């Protein structure tokens, strides 16, 4: 069996600037009656079946934009992105199909961007949700860079700590950015008493911890 | 005990009965299918020999091969200087296909195992096969096409090498692809594309593998002026005839590039079947494409008093005969008494 | 078009068995090999298994022989994948794709993966399958005259659940979060868009959630509180 080892294993590389992948194959995959390479180069966005954008190591297919640009021989490999685009970030895989199919590791590319600070919103729980036995207190950061943000819980000035899960979007394919929520998980009895909810945030875009909050019953 | 034998020998192939195409419309009516288990007897302790170059089977190939084009590629008027028969050309699916050739009862054909075999001369390796191994008749000069490979080192076929003008035959021990296409201007006007990097590899090796046998130095050049099918790669590709210019594949310059040899179908050629020429309708319409391994080179060497040190070669074929001799050079048929 | 469309899949016990079915339209399908590959979740793509126009040459990736087959069906246009002896190892989003035949050998052999499909979710596990509960995240939400509404998609099993907006009108500032396991062992994501914050009332939002492994199609509406 052939095996293909991709490098670097992640990058981030800032918009409009070169990106480099390397695809290295155990053994030769040059076939030299054609002088032709069995590598192909595979794009997977986000919450997306892989795409094909190179095959035969160096032949575009129709539709992939000329800043993609796949080269080497035998058993060294390169796919270059001239001048980075938002709508690039994505996992590249190489794959080889000399000797039935395998696939490299896998490069995941992430955009380097300008800082922005994160939008702060704050969901009720629902009276569906309340007369069940649970309830759910959704804190949304929408649309920030870099990805790393701290969320703290506030229930009555009171710091909540280990009953709270966050979710982090992949990159934004046009903006860039992340969106996190950090859901608060209580139970009826709890929720019914305290009166006032809220999240802080602290992330570098903003000079100062932002809380939002709402108060338990308004209209 | 057995000595040697000469016998009308009979054919097999995998030919479709339902196909269009004429290599197996046929062997339809003319070979059966083929032996599904290949008894082959690896007989050792023997030593017997071989030749190529007087082998019968090439003059039965030849024939078979011939008679095939008549019923096949009728051409619409043929030229003996005196017969001038004149036919219905109609357009034809052709693509050669294998073809097992065999011994009836009573002979038997030896193949010699020797994987240096030179084509003439003793052998300890020779097993007791009962068929050949599946030939396709590709018609072609120059360039040996679509064949086999010599496993081993690269084997130069001659009958006499020191003596000048007799036909060489150099087997590849590795291919290299050819890939010429009439585009879809001018509909005769057409080109093959090679590999310049793998062709100047292989011409290298072949330059060493001719210094082993003369210590001169070896030079490739165009052939000088004989017929069109010699001067240029002539070969059939889906019935249709493509003379491709190889000047950029024997002048010693071959470089890096893909090249592109300029190519042309003509409508008038000279037989190669026997003495005449031939006429064949104008090409058929769409795409046509034919993508062949180079397994051998047909080579004629520059002779004279060479107190020169270098030693020419240039392509040619001509005798079709040789190129059946490239692939049943390994054959010879026995009889049991 | 050209159209593979996944089938199967979902909750499978360790060491049980399921069949995945590949629905092909849009293309010579008796004329092409096709092949299926999956991905484990977070993980890298791996070669499972292909086959080509009749059915007699097939190949499968080491840790697949023995208890996978690969068939098709050209009547019906079909790709088929047996699956026997699952294990964890085996949980991965399996896709359906299309092998485009390449020269190699001077003969024609299977080649790139010129199309792929969506994909279906198999997951080896030792739990129950479980249909979410939905509920509003109503709106108030609003920042620079953008509103954000959204679903809670709550305790549910297995991956995945598919929310979309209003059938599928909504597609900017539409943000599905992945699904994150929670300690009782479910599933739970939540789904949010972002509109301009003053379409409250003059524009219904409605979310369409779907966890095919358990036949759910609830269809929530989100209104302010
Ligand atoms: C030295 O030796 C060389 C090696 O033999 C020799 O080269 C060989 O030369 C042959 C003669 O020229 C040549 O034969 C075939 O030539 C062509 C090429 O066929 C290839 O391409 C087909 C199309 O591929 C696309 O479409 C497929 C279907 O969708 C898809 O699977 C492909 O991946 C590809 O898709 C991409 O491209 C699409 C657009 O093009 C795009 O939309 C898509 O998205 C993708 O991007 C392909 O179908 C062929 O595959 C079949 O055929 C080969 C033949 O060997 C098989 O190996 C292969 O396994 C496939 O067989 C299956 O499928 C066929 C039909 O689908 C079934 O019949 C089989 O049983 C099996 O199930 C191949 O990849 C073909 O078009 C030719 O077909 C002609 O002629 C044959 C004669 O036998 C007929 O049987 C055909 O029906 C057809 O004839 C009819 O149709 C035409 C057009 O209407 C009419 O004009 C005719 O009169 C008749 O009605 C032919 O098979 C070899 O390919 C070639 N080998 C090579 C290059 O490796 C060389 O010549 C020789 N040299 C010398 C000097 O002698
Ligand atoms: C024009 O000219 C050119 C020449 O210039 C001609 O090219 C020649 O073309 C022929 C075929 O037409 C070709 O023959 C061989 O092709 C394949 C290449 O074999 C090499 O690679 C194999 C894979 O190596 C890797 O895996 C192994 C095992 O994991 C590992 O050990 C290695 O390190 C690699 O990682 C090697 O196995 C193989 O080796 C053995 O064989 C060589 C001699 O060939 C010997 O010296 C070694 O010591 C070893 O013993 C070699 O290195 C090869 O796959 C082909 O085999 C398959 O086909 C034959 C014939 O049909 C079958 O009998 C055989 O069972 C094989 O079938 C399996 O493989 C195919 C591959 O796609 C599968 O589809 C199939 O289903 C089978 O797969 C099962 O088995 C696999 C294990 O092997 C397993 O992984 C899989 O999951 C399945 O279970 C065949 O031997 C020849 O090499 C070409 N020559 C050159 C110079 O390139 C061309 O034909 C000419 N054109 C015309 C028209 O004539
Ligand atoms: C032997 O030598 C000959 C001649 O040199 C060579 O023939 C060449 O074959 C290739 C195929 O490999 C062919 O390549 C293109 O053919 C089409 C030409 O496209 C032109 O127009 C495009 C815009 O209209 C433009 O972008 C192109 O740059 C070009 O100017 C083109 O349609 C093909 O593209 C489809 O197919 C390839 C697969 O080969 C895919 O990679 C593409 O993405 C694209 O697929 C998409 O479109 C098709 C419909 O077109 C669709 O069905 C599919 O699903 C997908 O959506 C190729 O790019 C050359 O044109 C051709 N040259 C000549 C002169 O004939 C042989 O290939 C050589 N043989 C060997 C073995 O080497
Ligand atoms: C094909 O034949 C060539 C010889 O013509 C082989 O190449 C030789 O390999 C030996 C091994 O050390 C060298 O000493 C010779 O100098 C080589 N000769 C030439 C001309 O390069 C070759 O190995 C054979 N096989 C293949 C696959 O090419
Ligand atoms: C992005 O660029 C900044 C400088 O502009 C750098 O400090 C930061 O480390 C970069 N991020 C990554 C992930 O490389
Ligand atoms: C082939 O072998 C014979 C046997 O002696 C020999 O006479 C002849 O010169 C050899 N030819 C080549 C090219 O080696
Ligand atoms: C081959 O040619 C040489 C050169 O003239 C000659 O001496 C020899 O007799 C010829 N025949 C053989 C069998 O070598
Ligand atoms: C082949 O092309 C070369 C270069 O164009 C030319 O010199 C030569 O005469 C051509 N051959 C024939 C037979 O025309
Ligand atoms: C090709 O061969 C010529 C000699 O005929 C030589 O000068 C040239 O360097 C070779 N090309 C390469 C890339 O070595
Ligand atoms: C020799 O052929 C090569 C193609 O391989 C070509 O580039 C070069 O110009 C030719 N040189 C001469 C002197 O014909
Ligand atoms: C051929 O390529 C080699 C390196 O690939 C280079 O050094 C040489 O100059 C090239 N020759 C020609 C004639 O292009």
């Amino acid at each position: 069996d052939i095996v293909m080892t991709q490098s670097p294993d992640s990058l981030a590389v800032s918009l409009g600037e070169r990106a480099t992948i390397h695809c290295k194959s155990s053994q030769s995959v040059l076939y030299r009656p054609n002088n032709r390479n069995y590598v192909a180069w595979y794009q997977q966005k986000p919450g997306q079946p892989p795409r094909l954008l190179i095959h035969w190591a160096s032949f575009r297919e129709s539709g992939v934009p000329d800043r993609f640009t796949g080269s080497g021989s035998g058993t060294d490999f390169t796919l270059t992105i001239s001048s980075l685009q938002a709508e690039d970030v994505a996992v590249y895989y190489c794959q080889q199909y000399f000797f039935l199919y395998s696939f490299g590791g896998g490069t995941k590319l992430e955009i380097n961007r300008t800082v922005a600070a994160p939008s702060v919103f704050i969901f009720p729980p629902s009276d569906e949700q309340l007369k069940s036995g649970t309830a759910s207190v959704v804190c949304l950061l929408n649309n920030f860079y870099p990805r790393e943000a701290k969320v703290q819980w506030k229930v009555d000035n009171a710091l909540q700590s280990g009953n709270s899960q966050e979710s982090v979007t992949e990159q934004d394919s046009k903006d860039s950015t992340y969106s996190l929520s950090s859901t608060l998980t209580l139970s009826k009895a709890d929720y019914e008493k305290h009166k006032v909810y809220a999240c802080e945030v602290t992330h570098q875009g903003l000079s100062s911890p932002v809380t939002k909050s709402f108060n338990r019953g308004e209209c | 005990v057995w000595r040697d034998a000469d016998t009308t020998l009979f054919c097999a192939s995998d030919a479709k009965a339902h196909e269009t195409e004429v290599h197996n419309v046929w062997a339809t009516h003319a070979c059966v299918p083929t032996d599904p288990n290949p008894q082959e007897i690896h007989l050792v302790n023997v030593t017997e020999n071989f030749n190529m170059w007087k082998n019968k089977m090439v003059e039965q190939m030849q024939e078979d091969v011939i008679s095939l084009w008549d019923e096949s590629l009728k051409p619409c008027v043929k030229l003996t200087g005196g017969s001038v028969i004149k036919q219905a050309c109609p357009k034809v699916s052709f693509d050669p296909i294998p073809i097992h050739y065999c011994t009836p009862a009573g002979y038997v054909i030896l193949k010699c195992n020797d994987k240096n075999f030179n084509g003439t001369g003793p052998c300890k390796n020779v097993s007791s096969v009962q068929c050949t191994h599946g030939i396709k008749p590709v018609v072609s000069t120059q360039l040996l096409l679509n064949g086999s490979l010599a496993e081993e080192e690269i084997i130069i076929r001659s009958e006499n090498l020191t003596d000048n003008a007799k036909n060489i035959i150099v087997h590849l021990n590795k291919s290299v692809e050819i890939n010429c296409t009439r585009p879809s201007g001018d509909i005769r006007k057409a080109y093959c594309e090679i590999d310049g990097t793998e062709w100047n590899k292989t011409l290298t090796q072949v330059a060493e593998k001719l210094k082993e046998h003369f210590n001169k130095t070896i030079v490739y050049q165009p052939p000088s002026g004989g017929d069109l099918e010699i001067t240029m790669h002539h070969f059939n590709c889906r019935g249709e005839f493509f003379y491709c210019n190889t000047t950029q594949l024997f002048n010693n310059s071959v470089g890096n590039s893909t090249i592109k040899l300029p190519c042309r179908i003509k409508q008038i050629i000279n037989m190669w079947q026997g003495v005449g020429q031939a006429m064949y309708a104008p090409p058929i319409s769409g795409a046509i494409n034919c993508l062949s391994n180079i397994t051998g080179i047909l080579l004629t060497r520059d002779g004279g008093g060479n107190n020169r040190s270098n030693e020419t070669f240039r392509p040619g074929g001509g005798n079709i005969k040789d190129n059946w001799r490239s692939e049943l050079y390994k054959y010879k048929v026995v009889e049991i008494e | 078009e050209v159209q593979l469309v996944e089938s199967g899949g979902g909750l499978v016990q360790p060491g049980g068995s399921l069949r995945l079915s590949c629905a092909a339209s849009g293309f010579p399908f008796n004329r092409d090999w096709m092949t299926w590959v999956r991905q484990a979740p977070g993980k890298g793509l791996e070669w499972v298994a292909n086959i080509n126009m009749d059915g007699d040459k097939k190949d499968y990736v080491d840790s697949v022989k023995g208890r996978f087959t690969i068939s098709r069906d050209n009547a019906k246009t079909s790709l088929y994948l047996q699956m026997n002896s699952l294990r964890a190892g085996d949980t991965a989003v399996y896709y359906c794709a299309r092998i485009r035949q390449v020269s190699k050998y001077l003969q024609w052999y299977p080649g790139v993966f010129e199309m792929w499909g969506q994909g279906t979710m198999v997951t080896v596990s030792s739990a129950s399958t479980k249909g979410p509960s939905v509920f509003p995240l109503a709106p108030s939400s609003t920042s620079g005259g953008t509103a954000a509404l959204g679903c809670l998609v709550k305790d549910y099993f297995p991956e995945p659940v598919t929310v979309s907006w209003n059938s599928g009108a909504l597609t900017s500032g539409v943000h599905t979060f992945p699904a994150v396991l929670q300690s009782s062992g479910l599933y739970s994501l939540s789904s949010v868009v972002t509109v301009p914050s003053s379409s409250l009332g003059t524009q219904t939002y409605i979310c369409n959630v779907n966890h095919k492994p358990s036949n759910t199609k609830v269809d929530k509406k989100v209104e302010p509180k």
